[PDB]
This record gives C-alpha cells, structure tokens and sequence, in this order.
C-alpha cells in the first residue's frame, strides 16, 4: 500500500505538517488501549507510532519504560498486539500505522515471518530502534518483500554517508532525531537542524518526521517551520495515560485536548 | 564500515541505536591506533606492572589434588590490584578514554569488581566516574559499593527489571546514548557491540600469555586444559586467547547453573538459551518463547547475566571451546574447599571454574591431566553472603 | 645461653616464665639452622613468589605530590596474598613450625591481617590454627574474622583488659605456656621475647631488599627516607633492615597518636612511654606511675598496642631511626587522599605512614626529597569503620 | 632474717610438710584481705604467698586474674600493699612471707628500691614470675643485698644446667612447678617428679614447695610423700573468696575449714 505517500501528498496540499502520537500497545490494558487509539485518531492524529511491549527497551526513558511495564502487567504479548493492530486497521483504512520495535522481537521467530505478519494486519512501517543502517540488510529486505516501509534514523550527528544510506534504504518517512539520549518529554530537543532536512530533501529521502522530546504545540509548529513534514510525540501522550489510570474518562478527555492542540499547531 | 571484523561467525555485530554508531567507530579507530603506538603500549605495560602488580602468580595446588593424577594450577588474578582480572582492561580503556579526549566514565557492575576497577582507574587518571549497579547486587556485593564510593565514584542503584547486571548494563547504555560526547562507556565484559568484545579480549590477553610462559617454565609443556568462569566472557577470553591456536589445549568455559538448569534459574544462555539480539550484539540469550529477554539467576552477581560474549558463542559453535555449567551448591563447595585446603578465598564467580576442575579430577581420578583454573578474583566481596548461607544451612 | 644476641642495646631479652625458655631456645636453634639450609630457603622463596605473589610492586604516586618537589613511591605490600605484609613472615614461621614437628599454631591478631595470614598458612601447610583477637577488634575489623573462620581457623574473642591487641597477646602467651609441646606460637610482630624480634625482622627483610632494588632501577639512587607505621614493629623493621647500613637513608617510624598525645589516648610508647618489662621484653611502654601497663588507643586496631619492638627502641636510642606520631584525623585524611587521588585503598595502619609523608611534603613543598612509604596493607578491613566515621562526620 | 630456714627446720623436726596459701593482697578490699590473711594463719598456714595486683598477670589463669581485678576495683596499689605487708609482719613476727611479683612492678622505679622496700616491711622472699634465671642477675643481686630470698622455678622440663643454677641462685625455697600452663585449680598437675626433687637435694637447693593446680588435701599429702617440703595452693583459696563476696563471715569460715584440712594433710 501507499498510506504514507498518500498522507504526505494530502498534507502537502493542505499546507500542513503531520502530527503523529506514540503509545504502547496494551497500555494500560487491551480495551483501554484501543479506546485511547480511537481517541488519538478522532482528535486529529495524522498517523500512529505504536510500541510493542519489550522487556528491555534501551532507547526509551522512564515514561515509556513504565508504559511497557503496565502493558506487561495486563499480560500483553506481541501476539495480542497483532490482534489489536488488525482491529485498528479494520476501523481506520487509510491512517498510516508504524510500529516501534526492538530487534529481538523482530528476529525472534524469523525476520521474514515478522514482516509477513505486519503486512497481514495492515501495518505500513516498522522502525527497529536498535538496528542501525549498517546492520539493516535482512530487515529492510524482508520489509520491502512484504510491502512494509523500513524506517531509518537521521541523528544530529549524521554524516554524508549516513544521509545517503538513509535516503536510499528508507521508505515511508525519515526519522529526524531531535537530540541524543533516550525518549522523554522532560528532555527538550533542538529545532530540526535545517542542514539535515535540506540534505535529506536533496537526496530524495522519505519526508522527515521529527521525534524525541516533543511535548508542546510550539515545538510542532517549529518543526514545520524548519521544513520537517511533521512531528512525533510519545512521552507527553503517555504521561496523560499515567496520570489518569484511575480516571479512564478524564484520560480520554485530556488525550483529546492535547492531541487536538498539537495537531492545530501543525497547520501552517 | 569498520576497520576490524565485528562478527565471530554469526555472532556479534553493532546492534545499537544509530545515534551511537559514531562513538563505536571512534572507539574502534582509537583502539587500532593505540595498538600500534609504542608509547601507548609502554604506558599500559607500566600501569599493569607498577600499579596493578602484573605478572600475577601461577600457584600449584598442594592439597586439593592429593591422591589423584590431576595437577592443578591457579592463575592468581585474585592478586591483581582491586582484587580481580577486571582491573587489566579498565587500565587500557581508561588510557583510550584519554586518547579520545573524554573526561567522564560510565561503567556497569555486577560483582562490583569492574566498578572498583573503573573507580580506581578514574581516580588515578583524572576521570569522573559513575557506576550503575543493580540494587540486588548493591546488597549482596556491598563491600565493593563501599570501596567504589571511598574512591570518589558515583554509584547509582538500578531497581528496574531483575535489579542485577543486565539492568545495570541497560542503564549504562541508556546514559551513554545521551552523554557520549563527554563520557566513555567503559564496558566491563567481552560482550556488547563491536568493538568491545575485541578490545576487552586484547586488553585481557596477558592472562593467557603469562599462563603459557609460567606453565612452560614449571612443567615444560602446555596445559591439557584451561578452565574459566563465563559471565559476559572477559576473564575466560583473556585466559583462552593465547591458547586458541594451540589445538591440544582444551578451553573450558563454565556458566552458572544457579539452582539447576532444569529450574530455569541459571545464567547459562550459551548452552541453554538461543540466539537473539540484545545489548548491542547477536548472541545466545535466555529468552521467552515470544522473544522477551529472561531474567537470569546465580548465587554469584558477576555471573548473573542472561547472555554471553559473541566470541564464546563462536568458539563453541566450531567446537574449539567447550562450555559447561556449575550450580550454586557446587560453587559453594569449591569456595569452601579452596579456603580450607589452599588458604585462598576465591570469588564466587571463580569458584564456578574451580568447581568444574574439581569435578574433572574427582570423576576420573586416575586420568593424568594438567589443568589451569583462572582464579579471576578474590572472595572478600562474598564472605558475608557465604557466611549467611552456611549459617542458615546449619554449618 | 643463646646462639644470637637477645638484646638491642638495653632493649629486648627473654622475660618469660621459666617454663617457656626451652621452647624459645628450640625456636632459636631451629631458626639458625633454617637460615643456613638451602632447602628451607628454597621452600620459603617458592611460597613467597608463587603463593604470596612477591615481589610486590613499587608504585610512583602520580597525583598526590603535584606542585611539590617530593617524589613518593609506595611499596605495595597491600598486593601480597592476604592483603598485608604479615603474610611474609607467617610463611617462614609456619615452615619453622613444621621443621620443629609442631601440628598446631597459636596467633594473636589486632587488625586481623596476621590472623588471616596465620589461618591461610595453616590451611596450606596442614596445621591446626587458633587465633586470639580482642573483642573490640572482632567488631571493628570484622571482615577479617569472617576470612579467618572461612579458612578453618578458630577465632577466640578476648574480653579481658582493653579487649584489643595487647589482650590478645596476653591470652596467646598464656595458652602457649601450657601448649608449647604441640603448638608453635606464631607471634605476628617484631616484639616479644627473643628470638621473635630477630626472626620477624629476618622473615620481613625482603620488603626493604626489594625496595632498594626497585628504587635503584627507577631512580638510580637510594631514597632520602623510608617511612613505615609502627605498632609492634614488623613492617617497619622489614622495610628498614636492608637500609640500616646505608647511612644517608632516613628511617622514619610512625606511631599512632590516637586522639592526640596530650589526651593520653594513643599508642606511641617509643616516644611517649618509658622503659618497662612486659610481653617477654624490656621495651618502652605506656605505663602508670606505679608500673601498671596502660591501655593504648588508636583508630587502627593494628597500631593499638602500648609497647614497641626492642630493635626500634634501640635504633631510636642511637639516632639511626627517627620516630614520630600521626593522629586518627591525620590518618583518616591520608586514607581518603590515597583512595581519591591514587585509586588505592590503604589500611588505616599504613595510612599513618602515608600521613607523615604527606606532612613532610606539605610542610616543605620546595624541598627535593625521594620518599618511600611502606604501604603495609589494603584497607578492605577498614572500609566499614571509615564509612561510619565519615558519615557521622556529616560527609 | 632466716624465716624460711627456721620454718623448714621446725617442720623437719615435726615430720611435717609446709602448707602455703596464696591470695592477692587487697582482694576483695584492704580490710577484708587483712582478715582473710589472719584467718589463713590462724587456720594453720605455715607461710604465705601474696600477690601484688598487676594489670597483666601472664602466669595466672582466670581465677587469679579476677582476684587482681577485684583488688583494682577496690583501688589497691603497690603502695597500699606495702602498708598491708608491714601490718601483717607487725602481727606475725616469724611466719615466712613471700611475694608473687611481675617484673614490671619490681623494675618500675628501680629494682634496688623495690627490694629495699621489701626488707623494710619484713618480706622474706620475692618470686618474679616472668624473670627466668637467664635474666635474673640484677634481681637476685638486689634481693641478696637487702636480705630477701630470690625464688626460682624448677619446671617439669628442667635440664641439669637449670637445676644447678636454681640450686645456686635461689634461697628460701625452690618452686617446684606441678605442670606447664598458668595458675588454676581446675588443671591438676602431676605428682612432684621425684627425679627433680632428688636432684635439687643433691645440689643443696632450698627446700622445694610444689605449686600449680593443688586444690585438695590428697595432693598436699602426695607432695610430702614424694619428698617435697610442702605445697602451695592459690586458685582453690581464691575461689572461696570469689564464692562468698556477699557473705564475709561465711567466707572466713570456709577459708578456715579448707586451710585446716590442707594443713592436716601435710602432717606425716
Ligand atoms: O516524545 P518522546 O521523547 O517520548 O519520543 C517518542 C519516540 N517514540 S518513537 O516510537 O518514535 C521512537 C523512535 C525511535 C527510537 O529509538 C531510536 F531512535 F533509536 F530508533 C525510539 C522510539
Ligand atoms: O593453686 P594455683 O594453680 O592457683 O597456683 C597458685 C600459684 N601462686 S604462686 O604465687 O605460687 C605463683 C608462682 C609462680 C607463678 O609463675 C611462675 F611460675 F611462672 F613463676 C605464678 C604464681
Ligand atoms: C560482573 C562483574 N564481575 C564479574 C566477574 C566475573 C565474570 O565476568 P567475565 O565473564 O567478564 O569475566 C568473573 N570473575 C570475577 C572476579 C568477576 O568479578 C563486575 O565486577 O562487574
Ligand atoms: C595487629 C595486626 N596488624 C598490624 C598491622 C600493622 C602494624 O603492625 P607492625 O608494626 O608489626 O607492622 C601495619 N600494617 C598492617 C596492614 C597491619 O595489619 C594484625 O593483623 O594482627
Ligand atoms: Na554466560
Ligand atoms: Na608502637
């Protein structure tokens, strides 16, 4: 399918950036997670980044660590996540869905089989957080064989060779890392570095989404102004879940408010 | 692109977030340069000799082999400054950190011996040291916490996961992914992403080089086997490396069997896990059916790790080295035996290697065999743990 | 009648109950014989090298002398098996015990390093070991109690008197006076009745012999001074002996000043006591006006002793060696400084010697001086004590 | 004076051995100690061995260690002991009085001065427990200069050279050690070794008193039968003091009973 390509063309026509929330699948339980995701979409999410709970998430700070732990406490498994993804796609035929994976979950019972399952449930992209381009060959091959976009990372410390590889190997979107470190809303990244955005464009890379430390509408606007195609926010969203565990109604209301405000900021 | 091979057969690699690849490439280049720099080699040799106390003794056991055809030597890394082999490669990595213009050190520690080594090297060489240690290990290896703090290191307890070595490793790597501009990650075992398995081996290989020279001097021939405990794999690869091309010499690595392999409470992934990707490497690991990383278990904090260094996985795969396991109770018996019959208090990690050598002797007492055990550390850190167990046991 | 001179000037002798004189004469004869026996010397050398880890390093301090004209080396007896210099002479005395057909060992211990040494040597050489230790020292040097017990030694707390080293010495001697037929008294310092001050010096003198060779190798000349803490006097006489005839080399012994000489709570009889007869010798001791032996005090159990070996009293009297004191607080500062600036955790005993060297440097920072401190032991035994103090201090 | 010589001649004529109790001066206090000593004499003690409290009594087991400690708790000093000795001699002009000393108390403010003080108060002998014959020269010289008998020890492990020296250097009595070890009633020594008794007699040594572990009348009889001139008992006496601290009357009664029984056994 061409879900990211279609989205970016539509946003381009509307002179809008994408706003893309991240949540952990099954946090704080399967049923509440599905409701959270529906709320995110209804509130204006242009795409989704969805985490499969993993025991040792080494690119994640405490907020998303704790999201993984909540999902595990609810007994969430990768198999249950794939059931959820199928249900989400059934409801929402065009929204791009990207997974945030750790390598072992992809490698576990065969890389090819993993990407085949992604295709079956209608996932559009997979970002394997601990597989750099240097190690990516079997992952990107399996991805492309199964009509999945493999997502690669452009860090602030990117050199020309990396820029060219990311442009060549990646599909769907390019991840433009705000900063070094791990996920977290307290650690605010820099403005998208224009040098990287304009090099990615030169090399015909997939459109750039800025991620890490994006927690405010101001930052989404700033990403758009800097030439990024959109922005991802995870920890900021997850904090609203964490804060409202005993108040599922308030949780959804506050998620709606936040997502709507972040989306509003993407409009130029 | 790398200067050296990141793989040992199928095992190894550089499975880190993209952010960290420049740091790993920089470290590899610095290592390659240093290895052919006579000034670096002289500085490292000087520290090993005059600060750490190399070469370490090779001690012939006088009592524990009585009435058998086993001759058993112990390579005395317990006599190295700091109390364990960990000191060797820390001195080399600290010099690399300075070669690279880094002012801070991050380290993980389980037994606290790598932590003590990182702290002492940082104190000597003028680096600011922070150490991650699982909260369970802070308790069961408490003497080393005291030592690290007295030497001015920051010790950060890790309560996540199993609150043991893998959790300390996780936090160290998370930290480094944000702090690499100013901090060197002084990884303490022969595992993790390239180039660490290579660097750690090369900075530990004097163990086996000295052993070879000493055993030749004393026996006029090579050992029938060299035996070493295996957590991440540093002391064992350090003992093994110089013998790899001596095909007659057995290389035996001893993983922790914990409460018994059948209980699932062990740290023996090389032989009882399956290949996965975690902590920057493709290596055997203890994992669930779904590919979640399992928590390990050992009485010994230094061996309480659910993976193993990629070079060991490779040496096993080709049949050059053999890997076995030893349970908590077997290790405890070896600890007691060495204390009471040789007057050496070994680390509980090292006690696993000794326990296997004792089994090799006891099972076949008329087999002529010349064995070396790598006595990777002293057991001062363990004496309170072992006391509490032998007491609750009614001894 | 004796084969060797029991006196050093006015100091020394054999002031024991008549019952014990045959045992002392037997020991002297065995020592004299052993000293000229190539087989004994070879056995002793082999144990020192291959079991204990001699020679020990001589480490140049890289940081603590910055901005001064002092060059400071540390003789690393902290790296000897067991963690202190005490191991050297225990191996020699244990061999003597076997030369003499004795099956049991009695030892006293304060810091527990001599106790650990006696236990480890007994385990190695097949002797049954009992150790007297003051009850106060059982608490403040607890890691060594655990070590002694794990190695199969019997540790007997002494509650009499000050419950410290002198009280352990008393009980050991009382025991020996009944058990000498089968037990060797392995006295752990250069004090007590002849021939112990002589034997202990001769079995510790490799410290200074190695130091001389090492400093010549590294500096091309002898030290301006060698500096050692002084309890009973073994580590200091071991460092001093080979330099006695090198008249240019200062010999500086450091007694514990405790809370301050003026408080009377110290262990500095050489300089602040007067001659008396106790523990089998005529020597300076801390005593009341009426001639009762006073209780000593030091933060360090190994220096908490109200007398001193007779050879030190003699070397002082003729002006060959100079003796000074260092307070608890001065020793604590030296401990912290070495931990944080050289990455070495010293025994609190050894910290007294280092503190004096630091004063020699700090008081006269433009004085050119080449100094060696005997770093008599490691501080693992002390880490809990030092922690508790620095905590109560608000650090 | 010739108090020991006179006593032994008298005992010889009566075909009796000597019974000689030991106590610590000032245990459990000065006044009670003086009463104890009077009781010992009234009950038949032929001579006294009296300890001056010392901080570190290395030839003594726990019983006499504790006697020293009691005296110190009562503030007893060597000066007070000498006052006591003067009072004892004033009451009892002929009984031989021997002191049990440790070297430091003799050496403390001059060996000569110590023996001069002994003479002034009318002490007859001094046994310095931690000075062997090999180290004895200044002690025995000062003793003889001040008309004090220096007492030397014949251990069971005595060789011929020691026997000859002890016979030559000693006066008053020769101490015949029952056994190795330290003082104590629980540790029973052997019968006086006849070889040593008969060698001492051959070398014209002062008459032998057997000491260490003598706690029963049977042992006193056995010492006499073996050719010793008498027997010393310390710990057995001191135990009666220890047992009866709260009952000073019973203490004296039990001391009298015990001493009388021990003395009765000395009669042949
Ligand atoms: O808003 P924040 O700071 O929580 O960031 C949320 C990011 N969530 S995500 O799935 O895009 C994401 C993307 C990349 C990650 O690691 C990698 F860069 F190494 F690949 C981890 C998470
Ligand atoms: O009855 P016991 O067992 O208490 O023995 C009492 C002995 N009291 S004493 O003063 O004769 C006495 C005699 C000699 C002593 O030591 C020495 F032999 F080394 F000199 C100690 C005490
Ligand atoms: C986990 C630690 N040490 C492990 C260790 C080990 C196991 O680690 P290697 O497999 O890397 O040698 C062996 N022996 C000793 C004395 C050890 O301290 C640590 O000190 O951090
Ligand atoms: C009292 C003891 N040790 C004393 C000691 C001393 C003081 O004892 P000498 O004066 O005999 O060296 C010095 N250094 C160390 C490390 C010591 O352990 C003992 O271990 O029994
Ligand atoms: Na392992
Ligand atoms: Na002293």
């Amino acid at each position: 399918m061409e879900r990211y390509e279609n989205l970016f063309a539509q946003l381009n026509d509307r002179r809008e950036g994408a706003f893309v929330p991240f949540v952990t699948l099954g946090d704080p339980g399967i049923e509440q997670s599905l409701k959270i995701i529906d709320t995110l979409i209804d509130a204006g999410a242009d795409a989704l980044e969805l985490g499969v709970p993993f025991s040792d998430p080494l690119a994640d700070g405490p907020t998303i660590q704790n999201a993984n732990l909540r999902a595990f406490a609810a007994g969430v498994t990768p198999a249950q996540c794939f059931e959820m993804l199928a249900l989400i796609r059934e409801k929402h035929p065009t929204i791009p869905i990207g997974l945030l994976m750790y390598a072992n979950l992809v490698f576990n019972n065969g890389i090819d089989a993993f990407y085949a399952r992604c295709e079956q449930v209608g996932v559009d992209s997979v970002l394997v957080a601990d597989v750099p381009v240097e190690e990516s060959a079997p992952f990107r091959q399996a991805a492309l064989r199964h009509n999945i976009a493999p997502i690669f990372i452009c860090p602030p410390n990117a050199d020309d060779d990396l820029l060219r590889q990311v442009a060549s190997y990646g599909r769907g979107y390019t991840y433009l890392l705000s900063r070094s470190g791990v996920t977290g809303a307290e650690n605010r990244g820099a403005l998208p570095l224009h040098h990287l955005i304009e090099k990615l464009k030169e090399y015909h890379a997939a459109p750039a989404l800025q991620g890490f430390g994006i927690s405010s509408p101001e930052q989404v606007s700033a990403a758009v102004r800097a030439g990024a195609a959109g922005a991802i926010s995870g920890s900021a969203i997850v904090k609203i879940i964490e804060k409202n565990l005993a108040s599922p109604k308030q949780m959804l209301a506050e998620l709606r408010s936040f997502v709507s405000a972040m989306k509003a900021a993407s409009r130029a | 692109t790398t200067l050296l091979n990141p793989y040992f057969g199928e095992f190894g690699g550089m499975y880190v977030p993209q952010i960290l690849m420049p740091a790993l490439n920089q470290l590899e280049e610095a290592f390659v340069s240093a290895q052919k720099d006579p000034e670096f080699q002289a500085q490292f040799a000087d520290l090993l000799k005059n600060y750490a106390g190399r070469p370490t003794a090779l001690t012939k056991c006088q009592n524990i082999t009585a009435g058998t055809r086993t001759t058993l030597y112990l390579k005395r890394e317990d006599l190295l400054h700091g109390g364990a082999h960990k000191t060797n490669q820390v001195l080399g990595q600290a010099l690399l950190a300075k070669r690279m213009g880094k002012s801070e050190i991050i380290a993980e520690t389980g037994a606290g011996q790598h932590g003590v080594a990182s702290a002492l090297a940082s104190a000597l060489l003028g680096l600011k040291c922070r150490i991650y240690m699982g909260a369970k290990d802070v308790e069961r290896q408490s003497p080393n916490v005291f030592r690290m703090r007295l030497m001015g290191a920051e010790v950060i307890p890790v309560h996540s996961g199993s609150a043991t070595l893998k959790d300390a490793c996780n936090e160290a790597l998370r930290d480094w992914s944000g702090s690499y501009e100013t901090a060197h990650y002084m990884l303490g075992t022969a595992a993790g992403p390239h180039p660490y398995p290579t660097i750690v081996r090369e900075f530990q290989r004097m163990i086996g080089e000295e052993t070879k020279a000493q055993i030749l001097d004393k026996e006029g021939r090579l050992p029938d086997a060299v035996i070493a405990c295996v957590g991440g794999g540093s002391n064992a690869i350090g003992m093994f490396a110089d013998f790899i091309n001596d095909t007659s010499v057995g290389l035996i690595g001893v993983e922790p069997g914990g409460h018994g392999i059948e209980t699932g409470e062990h740290g023996a992934p090389l032989k009882h896990g399956r290949v996965g990707i975690y902590f920057g490497m493709k290596a055997p690991m203890m994992q669930t059916a779904d590919g979640q990383i399992e928590e390990s278990y050992s009485i010994s904090a230094g061996l309480d790790f659910p993976s193993v260094g990629p070079q060991h996985a490779y040496l096993n795969s080709i049949g050059r080295a053999d890997y076995v396991s030893i349970t908590d109770d077997e290790a405890l018996e070896a600890f007691k035996t060495l204390c009471r019959h040789e007057g050496i208090i070994p680390a509980l990690e090292s006690s696993h290697a000794l326990a296997h050598a004792l089994k090799m002797m006891r099972e076949q007492p008329e087999k002529e065999q010349l064995l070396v055990v790598n006595l990777s550390g002293r057991g001062d850190k363990d004496i309170f743990t072992v006391h509490d167990i032998l007491k609750a046991r009614g001894e």
